[PDB]
């Protein structure tokens, strides 16, 4: 995420990773 | 500043550089060709 220009951050959910862990 | 949404209805806004990832889409290209390349597109299409 450093080529992209209007680029912005935020969170990304995983599912998996919660209720696996 | 629309594209085609102004044909079909109400004049939807949306950024033309995302408008024309949405174009490369249509074709089969995968849209992060442009986002990653824009300045290459736009300053080549400018000469052409
Ligand atoms: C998006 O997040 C990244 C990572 O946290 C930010 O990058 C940091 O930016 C600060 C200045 O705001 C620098 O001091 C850090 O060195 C940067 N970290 C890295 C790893 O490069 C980035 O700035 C954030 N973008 C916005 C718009 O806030
Ligand atoms: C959008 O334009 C503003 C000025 O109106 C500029 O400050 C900003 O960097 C631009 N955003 C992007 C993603 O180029």
């Amino acid at each position: 995420c450093d080529v992209v220009i209007g680029i912005v951050n935020n969170t990304v959910y995983d599912p998996l990773q919660p209720e696996l862990d | 500043t629309s594209g085609w949404t102004f044909g079909a209805g109400p004049a939807l806004q949306i950024p033309f550089p995302m408008q024309m990832a949405y174009r490369f889409n249509g074709i089969g290209v995968t849209q992060n060709v442009l986002y990653e390349n824009q300045k290459l597109i736009a300053n080549q299409f400018n000469s052409a």
